[PDB]
RNA sequence: GUUAAUGUAGCUUAAUAAAAGCAAAGCACUGAAAAUGCUUAGAUGGAAUUGUCCCAUAAACA
């Protein structure tokens, strides 16, 4: 029986999204009422401040509109997490995978996960492992090949080689849903967030 | 949510007026604080 | 099968408000997860400006419960840290005396 | 130790009224001494 | 003083503000849900493949903490 | 001349009553019940009632409590009883809606104090 | 279509004599939490009778 481990792969965003009109009115009401518990030119200054912030370039709060296209680019999102899916190619069955690469029963779960960024990832951004229990076990069968879905949050994000000629795309849940067809692969998002 | 903590009300017993100003990273990252004085923005060294 | 040692939480902001509204917060996420919360300790200020922390205390995790638990944490967060730890009444000694007599 | 204490007093004042009705094997004191109609209510 | 008006103003964001919160609890609890049972059924599925390699996974790693994330 | 019980020193509610009047305050309904030594509810006024809900806006509200107080006390005068004892807890006491209720059946011309026994 | 699930509101073997109780949320409050007061939300997608069909839905076979 074949072996083959996946990695599930988990960047955090950078920025958190716009608040609600709902959240803008109560973030006024506690303004408001701020004010009111509160004990009691500066405007030069204060203009030569607020004009040091423009001059400054900010983090934008989400780069998909800039990237749109740009999939392999690491930070696909801003506002959302995202998750690493790479092709696997294969004579029986071609179809866009989670990152996978053999686990072996001597080297433990973790360590598989381990293998498989250092494998297939192959970049300074590191992540880590929490629970040794994995996230989800897939097989499709043809010849029988289970995957073994482990999960992995991005400590960092130095990618390396942006641009690989292996087919990496970084989908928080929507467009990985799209890309995983077959219904093995649908439910790995039973997990995903 | 990020925002399910950040959004909150003072409810200490009693104190100075606090005005928004911006912390400037230098990554060009910001957050929102309350600052006794009358400033508009903070720069991080 | 082993179990997770008692791990304090220092929660350090700009604003008091804003760290003690997260310690808060996170203990009744706490709570609601079914977490031990021994204490909420204020740390003081950091002279130099200033910075406020809080110590949120956190007793009893396991590895799925810990897998799950600060992935919340790191979504609720709007500067986290997790580390290991480090007078009785009279009610208390006089079953204590018991036990040892 | 698992099961949740009363942090209420009302909660086990209603714990202990429900006993009391309930029947015990020991000695007490008790023993010594359409549809359519419905939906235009929602509607109201 | 605020007049009764600014009050039933301020009334009428609280009552928004309330309604929203308890439809994210809800959202958030069976988020929870679905990330439990997600990662409890992750449990089950290689029980049944092979409950020996859980033997050595469900041990806690002591160096996994102190660790800090932003 | 009828008997009262004059015991149950150390258990609280006192049992020194002809009738009680227990009002209950659930999740969503409020319900105000008048009871004999017995136990048995001689008069019950509950919002989850049809005709009092078509009627009231809230099931569970302070002016609920008011009506169904008023409501409750119509009942009481026309069933002919006019006098009970109440026994609310400190903070169902110090409650408004309760003081609110109260107040309903005094002007109603309830009684919340029965007489002492005559011997 | 075969196996298999899933069908009162988080929970209940609450209910067919009247769609209930509990859990849960927010606000006031201040060490924290809790309590307390003011407030917020909801269902039988469903027919059986006790204390399985049923169509729908959605899976392995297909």
């Amino acid at each position: 029986w074949r072996l083959s481990g996946a990695l599930c792969l988990q960047r955090p965003p950078l920025i958190t999204k716009a608040l609600t009109p709902l959240q803008e009115e109560m973030a006024g009401l506690l303004q408001q009422i701020e004010v009111e518990r509160s004990l009691y030119l500066a405007q030069d200054l204060e203009d030569m401040w607020e004009q040091a912030f423009l001059q400054f370039r900010p983090g934008a709060r989400e780069t998909e509109a800039d990237k749109k296209n740009d999939r392999t680019s690491l930070h696909r999102k801003l506002d959302r997490n995202l998750v690493l899916l790479v092709r696997e190619k294969l004579g029986d069955q071609d179809v866009w995978m989670l990152p996978q690469v053999e686990w072996q029963p001597g080297e433990t779960l973790r360590g598989t996960a381990e293998r498989i960024l250092a494998t297939l990832s192959e970049n300074n951004m590191e992540a880590k492992f929490l629970g040794n229990a994995p996230c989800g076990h897939y097989k499709f069968k043809f010849l029988g090949v289970k995957v073994f879905f482990f999960k992995a949050l991005l400590l960092t994000g130095d990618f390396v080689q942006a641009g690989k000629k292996s087919r990496h795309v970084w989908a928080s849940k929507e467009e990985l849903g799209d890309y995983l067809q077959p219904k093995y692969l649908a439910q790995v998002r039973r997990f995903l967030l | 949510d990020c925002s399910r903590a950040s959004l909150t009300r003072l409810r200490r017993q009693a104190y100075a007026r606090l005005y928004p100003v911006l912390l400037v990273k230098q990554d060009g990252s910001t957050i929102h604080i309350r600052y006794r004085e009358p400033r508009r923005m903070l720069a991080m060294p | 099968d082993y179990e997770y040692g008692v791990l304090n939480i220092h929660l350090t902001a700009y604003d008091m408000s804003l760290a003690e509204s997260y310690a808060q917060y996170v203990h009744r996420l706490c709570n609601r997860l079914s977490i031990k919360v021994e204490e909420s300790y204020a740390m003081p200020t950091k002279t130099m400006l200033t910075t406020h922390e809080r110590v949120v205390q956190i007793s009893g995790l396991s590895a799925t419960f810990a897998e799950i638990f600060l992935e919340v944490l790191q979504s609720n967060l709007p500067r986290l840290s997790v580390r290991e730890h480090t007078f009785k009444a009279r009610p208390e000694l006089e079953e204590l005396l018991a036990k040892l007599n | 130790e698992r099961l949740e204490k009363y942090r209420s007093f009302e909660r086990y004042r209603r714990r202990a009224e429900q006993e009391a009705r309930a029947p015990h094997w020991w000695r007490t004191y008790r023993e010594h001494f359409r549809t359519q109609k419905l939906l235009e209510r929602k509607h109201f | 003083e605020h007049s009764p008006e600014e009050s039933e103003r301020r009334a009428l964001l609280l009552k928004r503000w309330a309604l929203f919160k308890q439809q994210e609890h809800e959202m958030e609890r069976d988020a929870i849900r679905s990330m439990l049972e997600a990662q409890q059924e992750a449990l089950e599925e290689l029980k049944l493949e092979s409950a020996e390699l859980y033997a050595e996974a469900i041990k806690r790693d002591t160096s996994l903490f102190p660790f800090e994330k932003e | 001349v009828a008997r009262k019980e004059r015991g149950w020193a150390t258990v609280w509610p006192n049992r020194e009553f002809w009738h009680r009047l227990r009002v209950v305050k659930t999740q969503h309904h409020v319900e105000a019940f008048v009871e004999h030594l017995n136990g048995q509810v001689v008069v019950s006024a509950s919002t989850r009632e049809w005709a009092i809900k078509k009627h009231l806006y809230s099931t569970r509200n302070v002016v609920a409590c008011e009506s169904i107080g008023r409501v409750l006390a119509q009942r009481c005068l026309e069933a002919g009883i006019n006098f009970m004892v109440y026994q609310p807890t400190p903070w169902e006491a110090s409650s408004d809606s309760i003081k609110r209720l109260q107040n309903a059946m005094t002007e109603s011309g309830v009684m919340l104090r029965e007489p002492r026994r005559i011997y």
